[PDB]
RNA sequence: ACAGGUGCUGCAUGGCUGUCGUCAGCUCGUGUCGUGAGAUGUUGGGUUAAGUCCCGCAACGAGCGCAACCCUUGUCCUUAGUUACCAGGGAACUCUAAGGAUACUGCCAGUGACAAACUGGAGGAAGGCGGGGACGACGUCAAGUCAUCAUGGCC
């Protein structure tokens, strides 16, 4: 898992980028090349960033730090939430609130109020209230749900960052560069690669590439966590 | 501009401090005999915390019910000071009346109390912002759910009256069944008179 | 024996049904009689002429209180309400109409600063 | 000593009150932005009696207003049946007065960003806030009151 194969990429569709007219002049030296006004991003940079950037996150996982996962876009989200739950890491994928992690201890109480609510519901609190209450407050569940359902067990803030569609994200880019906490991104043509610890230049408008970036470093993640395990027994 | 919040309170969620029952031409003396007693007990009782005082006139004695923070005081040694205020109490009224005292589990909850102390506070010249702030902390620490002071006046003894009202949690006051508690006390300060008014809100 | 009570924005009124040769009796005295309107005639006579039985059925009448025109409408109210207890097909055409549906219009309040219960004293510059 | 003053100062004040206005508004913590006054939230697409709720959105939440709670009728039920009521001396009905029951867009069909909502229909006494009242937010007018009362100063 630590060794990302290179045809797989080609075959997913990394390669292709954003057109010209959007281009990035930061980005050149990653593009090898534009064809039909459409930039190509080049094989051997993306290869070789990606096995830093596993090696980084399987050695997070050793020590079993968190990793935050950053879903917003529509095709993003629901891979996101599959892989986060398989990995155990915290993931927000419906929606980004603004400064979550600079605004953290404002978010404690709505978490401790979701906690509370799921609470409820199991413990049967639904039978002595009213219907309509019973109704109303459960649409509340869902819709906090929805939105902090995966960070909250987070119980902190991450010590890593991951997301994907940068400029999409800027503004979490923006609190993670505040907080000093660091950030592994997938960077397409168009978005800026500027503060971020690490730099995947790849492209993010295809299912199929999102689904092979978020699934290779869950494995990676995964790993480290056995390899955890074996220290313990 | 506010209705006294009591007044409001008194239809559903509260209980009357009279409960007395009288014919139309007993009614009128016996009001009037209820509220020189009321002033009375005031004016003895003032450098004692008292918290308001519920009064039941039956035909012939008469029987009065005292909430203070400070019980032992107004007792007095075995009773004395009480059986003392009791016998002038009995001279002012007809047939002997009988007095009982209640303790208060918190004097902060109370909204008559902490509205003395900024009485007391603005008569020592304490500033008003020191006291409308430590009175206000006070019932949070306590635990009650909201407290609210306005101060009107001439504070600090400017020239120009100018109000200054603090809140620390939710104090609805157009919620009937809030069971809001209010009173209002005035303070005499050298300058000017100071009025302080009080909102306590201990829940539902 | 079937019978009812309907009311008209004051008074109350309570209605006897049973089968016999139509006769109306108000208040121990004829209809006619009771009523010097017309129109509180029409509406006492309204509910029955809707399904053609203006005389199949006896009707015994006592309404107390409110006023001439109130009383008519509160007797109509009462035969719709022994007649649907009588009989449940009627009730749908008779809710066609609406006679069954009590009258909840009653003199309102007169609120203080105006003279009426909507009327205000006018000012003229 | 003083008491006393409906003598002055409402432009020194407390308390009370009118007013914009029962208009839907006024803000606060944290987070973000700007050197800064400050901005955001509170804007925007829809929707409402409403800052009413909904969906997006660097905002996340809270207060205080709105709404709710309370009073009064409008259908029905229980309780008691006298000084009321008598349908046939009775307690059935009316009424009187202390409690509950109902109404909640609950249900059917639609229009609707698969949403809040809205449009019509059934039933019901009552349908969308069923009608009325009470409740008057931060503040605006140095707005009215020293002649309800209270108090600073002055006489």
């Amino acid at each position: 898992p630590t060794k990302i194969e290179m045809r797989d990429l080609l075959q997913a569709g990394a390669h292709f980028g954003h057109q010209t007219r959007f281009w990035n002049p930061k980005m050149g030296p990653y593009i090898f090349g534009a064809r039909n006004k459409i930039h190509i991003i080049n094989l051997e940079h993306t290869v070789k960033a990606f096995n830093e950037a596993l090696n980084y996150v399987n050695g997070l996982a050793s020590k079993k730090n968190k990793v935050l996962f950053v879903g917003t876009k529509r095709a993003a989200s629901g891979i996101i939430a599959e892989q986060a739950t398989r990995a155990g890491m915290p993931y927000v994928d419906h929606r980004w609130l603004g400064g979550m992690l600079t605004n953290w201890k404002t978010l404690r109480q709505s978490i401790n109020r979701l906690k509370e609510l799921e609470k409820q519901a199991e413990d049967g609190t639904f039978a002595k209230l009213t219907k309509r209450e019973a109704l109303e407050r459960t649409r509340d569940m869902q819709k906090l749900e929805r939105s902090l359902g995966g960070i909250k067990d987070m119980g902190g803030l991450p010590d890593a960052i991951f997301v994907v569609d940068v400029d999409h994200e800027a503004i979490a880019i923006k609190e993670a560069k505040n907080l000093g906490i660091p950030v592994i991104g997938i960077v397409d043509t168009n978005s800026n690669p500027d503060n971020v610890d690490y730099i995947i230049p790849a492209n993010d408008d295809a299912i199929r590439a999102v689904s092979l970036y978020v699934t290779a470093m869950a494995d990676a993640i995964i790993a480290g966590k056995e390899y955890a395990q074996t220290q313990a027994s | 501009q506010k209705v006294h919040p009591i007044g409001i309170r008194l239809g559903v969620v509260k209980k009357h401090n009279a409960n007395w029952y009288a014919s139309p031409k007993q009614y009128s003396e016996y009001l009037i005999n209820d509220i020189q007693v009321r002033e009375y007990l005031r004016k003895k009782l003032d450098s004692a915390m008292i918290s308001n005082i519920m009064i039941e006139r039956p035909t012939g004695a008469a029987k009065i019910t005292i909430a203070t923070a400070r019980p032992g005081i107004v007792i007095g040694k075995k009773g004395e000071d009480i059986e003392r205020l009791q016998k002038e109490l009995t001279k002012m009224m007809g047939v002997p009346a009988q007095v009982n005292i209640e303790e208060i589990t918190s004097p902060d909850l109370d909204a008559r109390l902490v509205a003395d102390g900024i009485g007391s506070q603005l008569e020592r010249r304490v500033m008003f912002r020191r006291a409308m702030k430590r009175a206000v902390q006070n019932s949070m620490r306590s635990g009650a759910k909201g407290i609210k002071v306005e101060l009107s006046g001439r504070l600090g003894g400017a020239e120009i009256a100018r109000t200054e009202w603090y809140r620390e949690g939710r104090v609805p006051l157009h919620t009937l069944r809030a069971d809001i508690d209010y009173a209002s006390v005035r303070a005499e300060t050298t300058y000017g008179t100071i009025g302080v008014k009080v909102w306590i809100f201990r829940g539902e | 024996r079937n019978y009812g009570t309907g009311r008209r924005k004051t008074s109350t009124a309570r209605v006897f049904l049973a089968k016999g040769t139509g006769s109306i009796v108000v208040n121990g005295k004829p209809l006619d009689e009771y009523f010097s309107r017309e129109t509180s005639r029409m509406v006492v006579r309204q509910p029955l002429e809707l399904l053609d039985s203006p005389t199949a059925y006896d009707l015994y009448i006592t309404v107390k209180g409110g006023g001439i025109s109130g009383q008519a409408g509160a007797i109509r109210h009462g035969i719709t309400r022994a007649l649907i207890e009588l009989d449940d097909t009627n009730k749908p055409a008779l809710k066609a109409a609406g006679f069954v549906t009590r009258d909840s219009r009653q003199v309102e309040r007169k609120k203080l600063g105006l003279r009426k219960a909507r009327k205000r004293p006018q000012f003229s510059k």
